[PDB]
């Protein structure tokens, strides 16, 4: 049979069969129950809409995402998000599919078997699988070597990779990522009079993020630019009418990624941990991760970046060595294109952690051999 | 009851009138909005070909 | 059996059997003792006539409402007004039917409390249900969503409602109504000469106002053109002779609504308090609100508010979102129309305030789950 | 006289209406009429893009 390659994200999951080129299924992942009191009589008002039901009817609702960092913070949630993308996106009993989901790097155990467990108890699946979210994107560039920036919406974690041997020692997992972009832009729109405050307006300011928003190439001369000519202050019409106007709030907050000190953050931006899980790596193998620099991730797709990116490191490398960023269009979906090609392979097909293996050695089998 | 029977025929007619154009306006608000449906479709695609070619 | 849906109101008691389509007797709620002597012996004269009987002998009455804003200022006739109800206008004893009461919003608890103990005390009803009159009037027009404006005879009020939901934050009750909108129209004849003084002339006072009076599109221009030509002095009949000719006071009687300044009242006009009541909901669900204005209740019966209040909310709105005023022809009856239609029900056949239940608990049972 | 005075308030109640309709369509045809002289004349300059490319 074919397998079910699930991707859970945090932001969006997405979901489809193996094999394809798209997932079949992309829908928020957010649980909104309803908050006031509700007086129509049979009107059939359920207790939790989920997924992309509740990005209708999120005026009256409370959306709370149940994936805070990578890890999980609400099982109960995560189990409703899971069994309604099963039952009604994709309309396939998971007792005759194996699942493929995937995992940010240096995450907690307890989430990773506790994952496992739901999978095979509740829903019980033939078997599944749990991979790391960088190899996939890796897969789906087919390359073989390359450090690839997956900057999701949860985490942002860089994985480094040579010709099929992952190196543990050098992967710099960051968690700043398009939430705390969100946050951070709800924060300085209030700088012109705009106040979101509501778990529901917090969609609506993603929404301008996601359309209005890019990363400046230079930061002090578009700082300079915006103050004094009005050729960036772009319009946007909001839910009800009242259009704003974004002015040097555009490129403000994306370029939170490259100074994580505007959110308070004391880390170093995505143009400096990548540099630094380079230079972890053996004196060898740094030319070839130089030039084979690999982005993947949403929030990667910020107009602009793969320039910003690109000068950056160039600023930082050696003179020498030639530094080349790859940005497929696909970008948002690349994990999960390669998971479908991870999971569509012959060698691959034994590497399934079958039912009988979790009934014998229980939940904790996801670390041994079959990891 | 003459004027009466004249007066219920002009109402009637009025009635049938406003109805007609009660349904004529809500065809051309359909195809206003048909149309700013079309603008916004033209100038989301402009924008994603603006992005496009300043980001390669 | 078949429940009984009456409605209180302050003006115009409509009551019948849940499942039909029009009240099935709707007479006015004046309970009025005679005034003079009497001189005639073994006329059958009685000592209060209630209900309709006091609109035909009003010449030596002193009709007085039960029921002042909404609440309820005088218990014995209210009582008397119910048993004739019951007893005279539908002829069916009340120890074998269940009731549905209607009360407007943001009423004293009181006056409910004491509702709920005469109906089970002195009429001895098997169970009793109070409603709020707005979600009726939304039941009535078959929508879901919708903010509507129950403009009756004793105080208008404005209950938004989204999806089933009701708003209890963004309901903005205000006690200016047609009664009101009487004593103004009273007030204003006595400028040409036509003093009525008495409390049965309040009566003609208010056949006047039902039948000329007529809301302006626009105010001023209405002004000009009735202070230089004539055209729209309507000439009405006395109720013996002596025709009286009503100029400019046709449209500014009912201007009261949208200026309520007219009779000293601070607050803002029925054109005005519905934009803020929409304001007030959450950003999401104002687009539906704008789409779905409902009109109730007698007083927005005038020939030509349905325009009026549009062309005021597209004023105030802004000017992208389509403004909508749905104005039923059977105005008047909407609450009554969507009370039977709540009673008719399945699903609600178990919401009413059973008997037991009231024993168990006291009148203070209403303000429970049982609302 | 009740059944005369009710119909010629139902005529004049129907004609104020078709008057408001009769203003609001013609309102609503003029706001078409400009989008679409917006929308043509982005195309035009589109097409003199399209003449320009077409030695690109
Ligand atoms: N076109 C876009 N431009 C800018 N940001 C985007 C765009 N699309 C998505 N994003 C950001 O990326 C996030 C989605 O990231 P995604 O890759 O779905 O995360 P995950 O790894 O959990 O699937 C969104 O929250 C949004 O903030
Ligand atoms: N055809 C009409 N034109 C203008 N005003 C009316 C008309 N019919 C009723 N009214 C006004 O509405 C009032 C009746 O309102 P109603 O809806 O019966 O109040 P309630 O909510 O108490 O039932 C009357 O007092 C009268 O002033
Ligand atoms: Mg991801
Ligand atoms: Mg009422």
């Amino acid at each position: 049979t074919t397998a079910l390659v699930c991707d859970n994200g945090s932001g969006l999951v997405k979901a489809g069969f193996a094999g394809d080129d798209a997932p079949r299924a992309v829908f928020p992942s957010i649980v909104g129950r309803p908050r006031h009191q509700g007086v129509m009589v049979g009107m059939g008002q359920k207790d939790s809409y989920v997924g992309d039901e509740a990005q209708s009817k999120r005026g009256i609702l409370t959306l709370k995402y149940p994936i805070e960092h990578g890890i999980i913070t609400n099982w109960d949630d995560m189990e409703k998000i899971w069994h309604h993308t099963f039952y009604n996106e994709l309309r396939v009993a998971p007792e005759e599919h194996p699942t493929l989901l995937t995992e940010a790097p240096l995450n907690p155990k307890a989430n990773r078997e506790k994952m496992t467990q739901i999978m095979f108890e509740t829903f019980n699946v033939p078997a599944m699988y749990v991979a790391i979210q960088a190899v996939l994107s890796l897969y789906a560039s087919g390359r073989t070597t390359g450090i690839v920036l997956d900057s999701g919406d949860g985490v942002t974690h860089n994985v480094p990779i040579y010709e099929g041997y992952a190196l543990p020692h050098a992967i710099m997992r960051l968690d700043l990522a398009g939430r705390d972009l969100t946050d951070y832009l709800m924060k300085i729109l209030t700088e012109r009079g705009y106040s979101f405050v509501t778990t529901a307006e917090r969609e609506i300011v993603r929404d301008i993020k996601e359309k209005l928003c890019y990363v400046a190439l230079d930061f002090e001369n578009e700082m300079a630019t915006a103050a004094s000519s009005s050729s960036l202050e772009k319009s946007y019409e909001l839910p009800d009418g009242q259009v704003i106007t974004i002015g040097n709030e555009r490129f403000r907050c994306p370029e939170t990624l490259f100074q994580p000190s505007f959110i308070g953050m004391e880390s170093a931006g995505i143009h400096e941990t990548t540099y630094n899980s380079i230079m972890k790596c053996d004196i060898d193998i740094r030319k070839d991760l130089y030039a084979n620099n690999v982005l993947s991730g949403g929030t990667t797709m910020y107009p602009g970046i793969a320039d910003r990116m690109q000068k950056e490191i160039t600023a930082l490398a050696p003179s020498t060595m030639k530094i080349k960023i790859i940005a497929p269009p696909e970008r948002k979906y690349s994990v999960w294109i390669g998971g479908s090609i991870l999971a569509s392979l012959s060698t691959f097909q034994q590497m399934w952690i079958s039912k009988q293996e979790y009934d014998e050695a229980g939940p904790s089998i996801v670390h041994r051999k079959c990891f | 009851s003459d004027k009466l029977k004249e007066a219920e025929t002009r109402a009637e007619f009025a009635e049938r009138s406003v109805t007609k154009l009660e349904k004529s306006i809500d065809d051309l608000e359909d195809e206003l909005y048909a149309q700013k449906l079309k603008y916004k479709a033209i100038s989301e695609e402009l924008d994603h070909a603006l992005n496009d070619m300043t980001s390669i």
